[PDB]
């Protein structure tokens, strides 16, 4: 389990987008259609989507950039 | 007197003993004071305290859960918990906590679908209660309506 | 629920009874009992949760690790009055609670009462995850100073483990550092000794 | 300790470091003993002359 | 350990801690002394 | 009885009058776990009565607060009891004293934490000699109440059953007494009464093949709420003049 | 802050010869209506402080301010007035049951309140 | 090694029927006293035993009313019945039956001796009668277990079974109950000082010490001997 | 609060609203699985008939062939086998949900199958003549099928009057009938 | 049931250095966790054989106020870094080292004289601090065979560490088997000054302890 929140919060800074993307982000995962780009450790969509938020790949620019990508790849 | 006493059971005046451990099986130091104490147990047991409860019976007026173990019933929050729930900025708690859980009828039942279906996905509604407050007021002489 | 005291349990950490879970979650034992091919009807699934069977534990034991859940006393009154913990299954009738956040819950554990909730969607979990969480709620939001503060049996021992009658056994021993714990539990000295030499890096 | 732990490190060593804290007092405070009982208060003789 | 963010209610954050120490009490020229130079 | 007193315990027990007391007593003649018998001796002893005093126990009957009362005696056989003197010890009384709760063996020390505010540990020992174990009665209750339709009857006959539900019931429908319960077990077998219909060729094919139920009556039979468990004491049965069911009365 | 709020007005500034306006209110009228167009018609103001048990009375919208102390007379009139309350503050939030503007969702009601811009 | 100098079960001491007193051969320093708690621990954790599992009997029905002629309450002869101590054979889950009429007391001397039940303490009291037309009849089960069982654990057990009429008690099969050790030095010349571990145990008389201190000693090497590989 | 307020029941027909909730189905389905539901009696047989809820349901595509995949479907949604519309299909459904070992299972089958009449007028010699089943030896397979529990819905539903509102009182006292 | 016992299968061990090592165990049965690990940590630390050193004889004044000649490091820490030395014989008993180096400065164990069953885990640990000039010293150490430990206030002159361990602790937590929860987990972390396997010195005292019951039992379960 995840111990604290500081990582991503640092990446972020508002300390509110954050809870929004990865809001955004764990919701894609769980409907299913995506793929972790993070090794999983048989952890939930939640954490799993917070340590890749925190390891530096995943924001609310990068998401929105693959959401327009694959919205025009229709 | 009582340390007079003691002499006669032949038990240490001062009233401590030494004590080993149970676990390391070593001396403790600054031996413990050990005794016999009367001790009673009280009425507040916790075979009748506890109460859990996920969705039971609710009530026709204000739809609302219905309370204090009375027929399996729900618990309360209060207005100094949304104090502090609204003072953290978790106001998608607060969302859940005012359509989800309360009598939004509409909701439960979506709610019940899409955690069953494992969606977790949030459909907000619009309370009953409020509805309930509107017809109250218009009872009077008053016109409430909602505009666009 | 009642509530104890988690001596271990470390601090992001609460004590949940399985009595009351099984319940709380039990819509979503459903559904990962229909995800498991386990339960082919909603009745059967009902059934099986209603007769305690070894894989209904199993299937709550895995659901609930990684979700929080949140508590909160009775008369809550400054910011911290409500929190969010990992919950830890415990075969019991009370909930048991961080040592420490007793101070901030203003809690006494005498007979004494919390609410639970369970925290349904994702975002929920998510703003549990990040701003409830005791992790993040060190500093006090009123003055400054640090909310989690030891008072009590911690600071006894503490201060026993910090002195010295004149010299205890072993006055002129020197060691490295790592000694100390080794020659305390066997034999040569204790932690009352003075004028005691290691080296510190 | 806990104040400085927090303001040089971060969060992850002085929270550990609390809980580490409060682990090894607990053991020492169930290895110390620490009783108390009548003789341990000790009333100075001289009230006597001083009522 | 930052400037205070956008978005958050300051007044619920504040009022909330000013009542909460309830542990108050209810019921109720010639002579000038320096402590220095 | 506890080992640290005050003296006014002998007195409060004898003065609530939980216990039964002893008046004009020479000597016990018969002592049963439920009754007392004293022969009072002639010198307390006035013309016109045989000379002998009974006194009928209280066994575990319930109390306001759904606690279980009940009295023990103290007099074996044959004992010479004079006037004023205690003979069965109520709740919480051991020989005349108030009593209410165990010595228990205490060490005042920090223990990993566990005692840490106000926590208290507690021995297996303690679980095992069954110190500080309560007994507790619960009352349930049920009424017929006479409808237009027809009256309520108790006859154990409920449609939509199993037998085995029914393998606690006896021929009335109350249970048998000193028997177990947990869930929501039926313990009273009331059937409600429905109201006649048509012809209804379904309903009428349908009493030709099973009947017996027609679906007269509906199933109001009483059952254990959820949550409790435990065995049946005894049941009473308070029946108006003027009827004369009694099957089991 | 809380207590520094209805500030009352002398002289008429072409606003309104009225006492009991907002002070915000009244700077922004002093804003945008000095420095636009006439920086003449001046507004003198008295800074008057309400107490705890008053200054939450006054307040733009009915819906609030009336669980507070009474609502039979903020009914009655918001009634003969007829005020609107667009839901402004955090209870009116609570009241209607939607995304309170504060904390993570304050960006999503900002959005709405950008998405009232055009349509 | 260098010569640890095995110690080995002598003088075995037997100062009453339920109190012994056990010593051993002189040891290495170091080892007294954890040999000791290791020993305590495990003599009073897990050392099988035979106690009482349910009670059946045709008088009374159930567990909180009376019969006419007894003194105490039948949860008093429950509870009596509780602590009687008995050992039996190798086969196990017996039955014994009890029957007495008359005004006498009621102990464990006048119950129906089999082959393979032996009563340590035939001075018990069973809830000696009162009237002279009382006359009780009933019948025990003893069985053997290790640890500490409640009733409410084995109702899984019985569910068809169990009539009305028979009555479930607690288990202890703990048949010791009280056990010390102290760590001294004597009874060697030759070589260096040495240290004698002398054990004070207090037991009910169904188990003999001699046994219950090789079952021990048994035990921990049955559960030790997975750390070797 | 504790003010008391109507507590909402199942009603015999919430139970399977919620059963269709849960249960996957079309949106077309769900719409003929409410409809089904409409069709619902406290007995628990459908009222209505198939060809009913086929003109209800006002659909060129609405063929008899979905509504009765439906309707099965229904049967076994909810615990208590409903909307069989017959004896027979109640019987057999509860033969169905009973475990194939059963004593004359077959038996009992063929007989509730197309022997309903037999048993309705109790012709235990037609029956026997006809089915050729065995002599006394069929009783058991009757006493199976008489618990088969008839109308299962019934179970669900649950009311009472409660009331007869008198308006006179006469009744014995001192050996007298005084009124 | 009657005698059977829930014996440790999960027996995985994760190691962070060759010297440290952390050690977890499946759940045991109720309260053996405790008395496993008490009884395994002071039989592990009171009583382990090895070889360590035990005196020296350096040139100059046998009391502690000695000075530096150019060692300018006191003997007492120079003492304190002998301590932390492991030397391993194979066969031999007592016996004495010496070393003998130039004024570069970095005194490493290379410098004693190379024995045939005396043996040096690490050779760059630090006997003697940065020597200021080209003057040399002599240590005449020696090491002996025991057990356990022994100070050197009464059993004479450094120090006497026959225990080749370094730090050792257990931890009990709850576990459950299928249903029930009190199960005893075991979990042993220890460190290691060197030469030995922390696998293999749990192995060496589970042995010792093993032999050290043996006669208890009497010959038993012999089939």
């Amino acid at each position: 389990a995840r111990v604290t929140v500081q990582d991503a919060v640092e990446k972020i800074g508002n300390r509110f987008d954050l809870v929004l993307v990865a809001a955004r982000r764990a919701r894609q995962m769980q409907v299913g259609g995506k793929d972790p780009l993070v090794p999983e450790e048989n952890d939930k969509t939640t954490v799993i989507a917070l340590r890749e938020i925190e390891e530096g790949l995943i924001n609310n620019q990068i998401l929105d950039v693959r959401e327009r990508q694959e919205q025009q790849e229709q | 007197e009582i340390k007079e006493l003691l002499k006669l059971g032949d038990l240490p005046t001062s009233g401590q003993i030494r004590l080993y451990d149970g676990r390391t099986g070593e001396q403790f130091e600054r031996p413990v004071t050990v005794g016999y104490m009367y001790m009673l147990k009280l009425n507040h047991l916790v075979d009748d305290k506890m109460h859990a409860r996920s969705t039971g019976s609710y009530s026709l007026v204000t739809q609302q859960p219905l309370g204090g173990k009375a027929q399996f019933g729900g618990q309360r929050f209060g207005e100094m918990e949304v104090w502090a729930l609204e003072a953290y900025g978790a106001a998608y708690t607060l969302q859940e906590m005012l359509t989800v859980k309360s009598d939004d009828v509409n909701g439960r039942t979506k709610m019940y679908k899409n955690i069953v279906d494992g969606n977790h996905q949030m459909e907000p509604g619009m309370p009953e209660s409020f509805n309930v407050l509107l017809k109250e007021i218009r009872s009077l002489g008053i016109n409430i309506e909602l505009e666009d | 629920s009642v509530i104890t005291v988690g001596p271990y349990l470390r601090l992001h950490q609460c004590g949940l009874p399985k009595k009351m879970a099984l319940e709380l979650f039990k819509p979503f034992i459903y559904g990962k009992l229909e995800l498991r091919g386990l339960a082919t009807t909603i009745k059967a699934a009902k059934k099986m949760v209603e007769r305690e069977e070894a894989v209904v534990w199993d299937i709550l034991d895995e659901v609930i690790r990684e979700h929080p859940v949140l508590l909160n006393r009775a008369p809550t009154l400054h910011r911290l009055g409500i929190q969010a913990f990992e919950p830890v299954l415990i075969e019991g009738k009370a909930i048991q609670l961080h040592p420490l956040v007793c101070a901030a819950y203003n809690a006494d554990f005498d007979g004494d009462q919390m609410a639970v909730h369970v925290p349904l969607t994702l975002e929920a979990q998510l703003e549990a995850r990040a701003l409830m969480m005791s992790t993040n709620n060190i500093l006090s939001p009123a003055n400054g100073e640090p909310i989690i503060v030891p008072s009590q049996d911690v600071v006894l021992g503490l201060y026993y483990m910090t002195r010295d009658c004149v010299n205890a056994k072993g006055e002129g021993m020197v060691l490295t550092g790592p000694k100390e714990a080794e020659r305390l539990y066997r034999s040569g000295l204790a932690s009352l000794h003075a004028r005691v030499k290691v080296r510190i890096t | 300790m806990l104040n400085t732990c927090y303001r040089i490190l971060g969060l992850k060593p002085t929270v550990i470091f609390a809980d580490q804290i409060m682990y090894t007092g607990f053991a020492y405070a169930a290895r110390s003993g620490a009783s108390v009982g009548i003789d341990d208060m000790v009333i100075p003789e001289k009230k006597h002359e001083i009522i | 350990g930052h400037i205070i963010n956008k978005g958050e209610a300051i007044g619920v954050i504040a009022a909330q801690s000013i009542g909460e120490p309830g542990t108050q009490l209810t019921m109720r020229e010639s002579s000038i002394q320096v402590k220095n130079k | 009885k506890p080992l640290v007193g005050t003296g006014m315990e002998r007195a409060v027990a004898v003065d609530s009058g939980v216990t039964a007391v002893a008046k004009r007593g020479g000597v016990v003649q018969y002592v049963d776990a439920s009754r007392i018998v004293i022969k009072v001796n002639e010198d307390e002893m006035y013309p016109g009565e045989a000379g002998i005093d009974i006194y009928n126990l209280t066994k575990y009957t319930r109390s306001n607060q759904n606690t279980c009362i009940n009295q023990m005696p103290c007099v074996s056989l044959g004992e010479p009891v004079e006037r004023g003197d205690v003979l069965a010890d109520g709740p919480s009384t051991d020989l005349g004293e108030l009593a209410l709760g165990q010595n228990m063996r205490v060490a005042f020390m920090p223990w990993n934490g566990y005692n840490f505010e106000d926590s208290i540990l507690v021995s297996e020992r303690v679980v095992q000699e069954d110190r500080f174990t309560t007994i507790h009665i619960q009352e349930l209750a049920c009424v017929s109440r006479d409808t237009k339709l027809g009256p309520e009857e108790i006859t154990a006959d409920i449609p939509n059953v199993g037998e085995a539900a029914l393998s606690k019931l006896d021929e009335s429908g109350i249970v048998y007494i000193g028997a177990e319960v947990t869930g929501g077990d039926i313990l009273v077998g009331k059937v409600t009464p429905k109201g006649e219909t048509q012809l209804t060729p379904e309903e009428k094919l349908l009493r030709a093949i099973f009947g017996e139920k027609a679906s007269d009556v509906k199933d109001s039979s009483l059952r254990v709420p959820n949550g409790v468990s435990g065995t049946v004491i005894d049941v009473q049965v308070f029946t108006r003049d003027g009827v004369e069911k009694d099957k089991r009365a | 802050r809380q207590m520094l709020r209805k500030a009352t007005i002398v002289n008429a500034g072409s606003s309104d010869f009225l006492e009991g306006e907002q002070v915000e209110y009244s700077r922004v009228k002093i804003a945008n209506r000095e420095l636009e167009a006439n920086g003449k018609v001046g507004a003198t103001y008295s800074r008057d402080l309400l107490g705890i048990t008053k200054a939450s009375l006054a307040t733009e919208s009915f819906i609030s301010a009336a669980s507070f102390q009474e609502t039979t007379r903020v009914l009655t009139e918001a009634a003969v007035a007829g005020k609107r309350d667009e839901l402004r503050g955090l209870k009116e939030n609570v009241i209607v049951g939607r995304l309170i503007p504060a904390g993570t969702g304050y960006a999503y009601h900002q959005d709405r309140m950008r998405r009232r811009a055009a349509g | 090694v260098t010569e640890f100098l095995k110690p080995r079960l002598v003088d075995i001491e037997q100062v009453s029927s339920t109190h012994a007193k056990v010593t051993l051969e002189p040891l290495e320093r170091g080892f007294g006293h954890t040999l000791g708690n290791a020993l305590r621990r495990i003599l009073l954790s897990s050392m099988p035993g035979c106690a009482v599992t349910e009670v059946e009997i045709d008088g009374v029905l159930h567990e909180y009313s009376t019969k006419e002629g007894v003194q105490e309450d039948i949860l008093e002869i429950l509870l009596n019945l509780k602590g009687l101590a008995v050992r039996v054979q190798g086969k196990d889950e017996v039955i014994l039956t009890l029957n007495k009429s008359g005004i006498g007391p009621v102990t464990a001397a006048d119950i129906t001796h089999d082959g393979d039940v032996e009563i340590v303490k035939p001075q018990h009291v069973i809830c000696h009668l009162t009237d002279e037309n009382a006359s009780i009849s009933m019948r025990i089960k003893v069985q053997r277990g290790r640890g500490y069982v409640p009733a409410s654990t084995r109702i899984h057990s019985e569910e068809d079974e169990r009539p009305i009429g028979r009555l479930l008690v607690d288990a202890c099969y703990s048949p010791v109950e009280r056990i010390a050790y102290n760590v001294e030095a004597a009874r060697v010349e030759q070589r260096t000082d040495l240290d004698k571990l002398v054990i004070e145990m207090e037991t009910n008389g169904t188990i003999d010490p001699e046994e219950a201190i090789r079952r021990a000693a048994t035990i921990l090497a049955e559960q030790l001997e997975a750390f070797v590989d | 609060l504790p003010v008391y307020q109507g507590e909402t029941t199942q009603t015999l027909q919430d139970y399977l609203m919620w059963q269709v909730e849960l249960t996957p189905f079309t949106d077309t389905d769900r719409a003929i699985a409410t409809s089904i539901v409409d069709a619902v009696d406290d007995t628990g047989y459908l009222t209505i008939q198939i060809e009913d809820i086929v003109d209800s349901i006002g659909d060129d595509e609405i063929g008899l062939e979905e509504v009765e995949a439906v309707l099965k479907r229904i049967q076994r949604f909810d615990p208590v086998g409903v909307a069989a519309k017959d004896l027979r299909d109640c019987l057999l459904i509860q033969l169905s949900q009973f475990a194939k070992e059963t004593p004359w299972l077959e038996e009992a089958r063929l007989i509730i199958s197309d022997h309903l009449d037999l048993l309705a007028n109790h012709d235990f010699r037609t029956l026997m003549r006809v089915t050729r089943l065995k002599e006394e030896v069929l009783k058991e397979a009757v006493n199976l099928i008489q618990s088969l529990d008839p109308r299962p819905g019934q179970s669900i539903q649950t009311s009472e009057p409660e009331y007869v509102i008198p308006d006179v009182l006469v009744r014995k006292v001192s050996g007298r009938w005084t009124v």
